[PDB]
């Protein structure tokens, strides 16, 4: 019960940790980047003219 | 059509065991659970593949739903959207996971041994959302999440919202934190309730002419699971707010 | 005796009742919002589609609750 | 005592209740939406007719279930 | 015995309990929306009708479940 | 015993607040609709009767149903 | 046997409220149609008094069946 | 034994909350009203305590058949 | 045999939600009316005042029954 | 220790020697004849006190009779006056006036029926006396069909009346019964100004009773 | 004879049922009117938290009660 | 004995009745304001989303002492 | 006995659904009023909350009086 | 038992239902976000 309980807990926390670190650390970097890239590529429209 | 036959009959429970429990206590919902985290795992590992900004894929997808989740969080708020985004997306897709996997076919007979005997045959599915001790689990966690970022923004703000809220006469305190207090609960309680109603729906009602009620009961379960798991995830960065306000 | 009976008549009626009232609401509201500002059309759909959603899940809870009762 | 009887009463009546002050509401939006302007037209019908059919379902509960106790 | 008698007053007193403020909120809706414009009397007296006929529907059910139960 | 008088109570309580707000419903309806335009009285005048007959014969179901009972 | 008076209680206690509520929202329709168009007076008057009789009725057969049963 | 009382206890009870809502809902309509059109103070208050007349009436209804019962 | 607790209880029930809905209602259409022109607040809070009082009135006509059972 | 009881007796049946509700009605007098002596013969042309009570009472209720019914006021100006200065009076004295019902060695429903009587028998004799058949009109007529409740609408007014001596003895009888249980648990009034509460509670239905003798004229008129 | 328990819950569920609609109906009057009138928060709020105190007081009393069964 | 499932009815019809409307008004006036302005429409959207939580957790509450009851 | 099974189900089951409703009446007055002018949500949701927690305290007074009843 | 098959033939017609029911707006909406990096991308290319 309780036990089970603070292994499930530990479980999730663990899971949650390690997709943090690879996937949502990753996918939100390189989301920011392509969106970062497409600003920078804006402004150098702009040192373009 | 007619539903002939099929009804054979319909039993359901608070929670289902699993095996294992020898060298440590194992319930049917912790092998849900750790299925439920395999295929995250899986699904992030093909969604960054080879990473190279690759459009589409499969992995398109999976980046427009952290993208859309992240404009959400940065609409609710802004002071701890890179940090407590994580947090957040963690239940993201672990709660629609557990929503998920409950229409499979046999999500509720999964690892019956059986009707004949049925002595030891203790389904080995006991979906995680369908567990009282996950989502007892996940809410102290959240709960214990908003206490710690209101602390660490402001400490003196988190007891002077109660405490120094109203020093005069009566105060905001002791209702706020008890309100608060019941937050925690009321959200464990409503994962608790949430895919379990639909498993005991899938049971009974399919129990009974299983032909076209069992679908669009199915439909709007997955709706009101999807729904459940992006109530949590705002509600967390909600309260996490108020506390922050 | 026929208590459960009248249990399960309770639950039902009493569990059809608050959805029932609801949802004239939401669609009353939704419809509101179609005479002033149809822009929204697609968000109205989606939002009234939602709020339904809730109330048969309340509604649904009430009529499983009152079939295990009779079960 | 015919506790059955009372059970089937009070489903009725507990699940008719819900409809009537839903349909009051839901039809009296569309019906000023309308009248503030009648290009929606058949587009607010379609809106309302759907609205309806949902109380009518829960409508069906409350007879059938009634039903199952009178036969 | 007598329990029949009372499973009958509830069932007529709930049955008519949610048409009554039904029709009620039906007909204020429709009075207003042609009171704000003419020219769509014919339309909004159709969905009178369609309301009035909905809500009689539960009524008349209500009163043929108390009618078939006073057999 | 007394039980024929607790049928005599629910039916001529219950369905008659139902109905005893909905004839208010109505007639305020009514008369912030002709107090807008009272142009267009005769027409509410025609709407108002008809409601008001049929939340009625909601009421006189409650009623003469409950002198059934008293017999 | 008490079981009489706990039906007229019952019955009184319901009895005395449609109009309760009906006046309660009939009134404000009628002042606001008043405060909006303050030039219409006596028709929004006549309506007014017709709704509240028809509103009262309800109560007064409460009370009379009340009496009845009591003596 | 005790069932007078609680006979009592419901005779006083019932008929509150219609007439406690109706005695809401004629002052928020009259002071609507009298802020919409402050020059029509009188009339407004005049049509508010005629409210008043009969809303408290019910309540009384309630009250004098509470101690009837009672005695 | 606590009976007369029960009835205790129901009547505080019962005779605390119509004054706590109504006062609602009261402070509701008087703060509405306040928003709208805080200039006409004196004679909005006299009529207010009057409202809180009758609603006042009606609790007390439940509540002192509560006391009254335990005499 | 509750104690409160009720006053109910025959208006018909001779006074009883006690007379409790007759006493405070006595009394009540007695205090209205002594303000009035007290206001005639001590008057001058801008008197204060003496002459506000007759401006601010008398004359005020005048004006919002008038302009509730203009001319018609004027006719029931008397019945209106006397449901004035009455039942507000001796509910002032009866709201513990150094009494309380202790001591002993409008709530009598008597009296609240014979007030509702004197207001029907208003109704019977001005009321639809300008059209004589006005109380058959819009009853059971050829219009019948949109008026059947007419007749229903009748016996409401004759409830009416009813109704308005259920309120003047309700309420009334409430304060009483307060006051009692105020006495017998949590004595002098309560935590909020009880007192305060009773007295603004049966001025305000004297008010009520008199506006609802005032419109059930008006309506009686048209 | 186990009346007091279920005297308590009906007790405070009953007499919490009222003030709750009553909190959320001022607090809907005082958020519009503040949407309309900012600064006048010394005056709205004042008559909001005074229409508070009357209602959770009244809820309160209900709670003793409670602990009356207590006693 | 079976008046545990009586219990286990009443409260789930009591948890669904409570939050029915509330969900209702909520999404109606989400979909107001959204139609008054789709600019702030998100900002509206997220707010909404913690009241319909809160009468979720409540119906969530009424639900869970039912099933606590069961076992 | 199962007095106390009804009795915990009548206390958080009347308890909560008076919160249910205020809840809805909260946050739609509150969301009709930041789509109106959210340039003051800053304080409108400061009054939401502490209008949230003067509910949410009724709410959970009824939650803890059923918790202790059911131990 | 006989409940595994009736929860396996839901399944297929849920699966066979959802399918056609919104799949193909779910494929255009996917198609959409690739088209819009693919926008993200040739815009970087023109600027630079």
């Amino acid at each position: 019960n309780p036990t089970l309980f603070i292994a499930q807990l530990i479980n999730f926390l663990l899971l949650i940790f390690i997709l943090r670190a690879l996937l949502y650390r990753p996918v939100m970097n390189l989301l920011n980047e392509r969106t970062r890239r497409i600003e920078e590529s804006v402004r150098d429209a702009e040192k373009v003219r | 059509f007619f539903l002939y036959t099929g009804p054979p009959h319909v039993e359901v429970a608070a929670e289902v065991i699993f095996d294992g429990i020898p060298g440590f206590p194992i319930t049917n919902s912790f092998v849900v659970a750790i299925i439920i985290d395999i295929f995250v795992i899986a699904l992030a590992v093909a969604a960054t593949r080879n990473l190279q900004m690759v459009p589409r894929g499969l992995q398109n997808v999976m980046e427009f739903i952290l993208e859309s989740l992240y404009n959400l969080f940065r609409n609710i708020n802004a002071k701890y959207v890179a940090t407590a985004f994580p947090l957040v997306a963690t239940i993201f897709l672990f709660v629609l996971f557990g929503n998920w996997f409950g229409l499979l076919p046999g999500v509720g007979s999964i690892g019956v041994c059986c009707a004949a005997q049925g002595k030891k045959l203790v389904p080995l599915f006991r979906a995680p959302a369908a567990d009282l001790n996950f989502t007892f689990a996940i809410a102290v966690i959240s709960f214990v999440f908003i206490e710690y970022w209101g602390f660490r923004a402001l400490g003196p703000g988190y007891l002077k919202k109660f405490f120094n809220t109203n020093g005069i006469m009566s105060f905001v305190g002791i209702i706020e934190f008890i309100s608060e207090l019941v937050k925690p609960f009321a959200l464990a309680f409503r994962l608790f309730g949430n895919i379990f109603a639909g498993e005991v729906l899938l049971v009974v009602m399919a129990f009974l002419v299983p032909l076209l009620l069992p679908l669009p009961f199915y439909g709007f379960e997955v709706f009101v699971g999807f729904i459940q798991a992006l109530i949590f995830a705002l509600l967390t960065y909600a309260f996490l707010n108020i506390a922050v306000t | 005796e026929g208590l459960n009976l009248v249990a399960t008549a309770l639950a039902v009626g009493l569990g059809a009742i608050g959805p029932g009232v609801g949802i004239g609401i939401i669609v009353s509201g939704a419809v509101q919002a179609i005479g002033r500002n149809p822009e929204i059309e697609n968000r109205v759909v989606t939002y009234m589609f939602i709020g339904i959603a809730f109330t048969e899940a309340l509604a649904i809870f009430g009529l499983v609750i009152a079939f295990l009762i009779g079960f």
